Formats: C-alpha cells, structure tokens, sequence
C-alpha cells in the first residue's frame, strides 16, 4: 500500500465512492517534464523499492 | 463525505419496508382462506342439525 508512512484522509469514503465505479480512464493532469521548469522533478526512496 | 451514513439510512429505510410488507401480504391472503372454511364449515353444521 502506501510504502512512506503516513496517513491517508478518508480512505474508507474513498472505497465507498470506489464500490460503485465501473470504468477508469488514467491521463496525465501534470506532465513531469514540462509542467516544472524550475524544480527538480526526480525524487527516489528507499521504502518503495522497484526491482533492487 | 457521509457517502457511508446515507447508505446506512437507505438501508434501515429498504429493509423495513420489505418486512412490513411481507406481513401485511401475508395477513390478507391466510385470513381470507380462513373466512371461506368458516362459511363453508357453518353451513355444513346446518345441514347436520336439519338432517339429525
Ligand atoms: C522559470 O524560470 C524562468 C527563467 O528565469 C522564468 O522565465 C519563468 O518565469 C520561471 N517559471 C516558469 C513557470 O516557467
């Protein structure tokens, strides 16, 4: 689930929204690359690993 | 964000309707019958009187 600690804010609303759902469309709100010209966009962790 | 509180309502609200239902349907359609044998039944004990 969520590998950094923390908490979530209404997650049990979140899976009573999400019990009545019947299709997904994934799209990118924010492009990484474009959106931040002026930030540092790459960030890694050590609690959620991927492959080593 | 009562999504959980308004399903708990909707379901005390359809679950008694069901019930109250059910027992009235059930009240009409048993003491009915038991009114058509009783008239049948009164008869049948004018008919023994006459006869003896
Ligand atoms: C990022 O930095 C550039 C260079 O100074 C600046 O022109 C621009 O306004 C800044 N902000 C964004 C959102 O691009």
């Amino acid at each position: 689930g969520t590998c950094f600690p923390g908490d979530f804010a209404d997650y049990e609303e979140l899976r009573e929204q999400l019990s009545s759902v019947s299709s997904f469309e994934r799209f990118e709100i924010f492009p990484k690359e474009r959106s931040w010209p002026n930030h540092t966009t790459r960030g890694v962790t050590a609690a959620c690993p991927h492959a080593m | 964000l009562e999504k959980r509180m308004e399903n708990l309502n909707k379901k005390v609200d359809d679950g008694f309707l069901d019930i109250w239902t059910y027992n009235a349907e059930l009240l009409v359609l048993l003491e009915n019958e038991r009114t058509l044998d009783f008239h049948d039944s009164n008869v049948k004990n004018l008919y023994e009187k006459v006869k003896n």
